[PDB]
């Protein structure tokens, strides 16, 4: 599974899964928090394969 | 040999320099490098060095 990683002098913490569309968004901005505003996003094209 | 300028070749990484001892224990890693890929730090697991 893909997720963000923190390393604190050979100590990891603060891990959040990227198993969600808007989480994958936050994952895209690799920021634990993001400011409000305008952001360009792709269309959800993960319906069928 | 320690704290002297010498030619060295470690794990396929080599050069001329002075090896030195620090105390910063780390529970992960036997070796480390600069972001520039310059192998600064390395660990000793047997001795904990
Ligand atoms: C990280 O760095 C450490 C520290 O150097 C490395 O571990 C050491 O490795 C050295 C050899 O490379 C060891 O040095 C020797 O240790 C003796 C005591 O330790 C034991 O090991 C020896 C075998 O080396 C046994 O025979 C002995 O009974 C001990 O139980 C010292 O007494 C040695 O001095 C003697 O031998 C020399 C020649 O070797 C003579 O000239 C001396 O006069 C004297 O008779 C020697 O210093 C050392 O023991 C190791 N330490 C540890 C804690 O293991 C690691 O290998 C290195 N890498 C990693 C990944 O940790
Ligand atoms: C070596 O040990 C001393 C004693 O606590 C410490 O102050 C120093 O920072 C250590 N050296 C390192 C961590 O490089």
């Amino acid at each position: 599974v893909d997720a963000l990683i923190e390393v604190q002098g050979t100590a990891i913490q603060r891990i959040l899964y990227c198993d969600d569309p808007v989480s994958q968004l936050k994952c895209s901005q690799v920021a634990f928090d993001l400011d409000d505003g305008f952001y360009p996003f792709s269309s959800r094209n993960l319906l069928s394969h | 040999t320690l704290d002297v300028c010498t030619k060295y070749t470690i794990y396929g990484f080599k050069g001329e320099g002075i090896i030195t001892l620090t105390n910063s224990s780390f529970l992960a890693g036997v070796y480390y490098t600069s972001d520039s890929g310059q192998l600064l730090a390395f660990k000793n697991v047997t001795s904990g060095a």
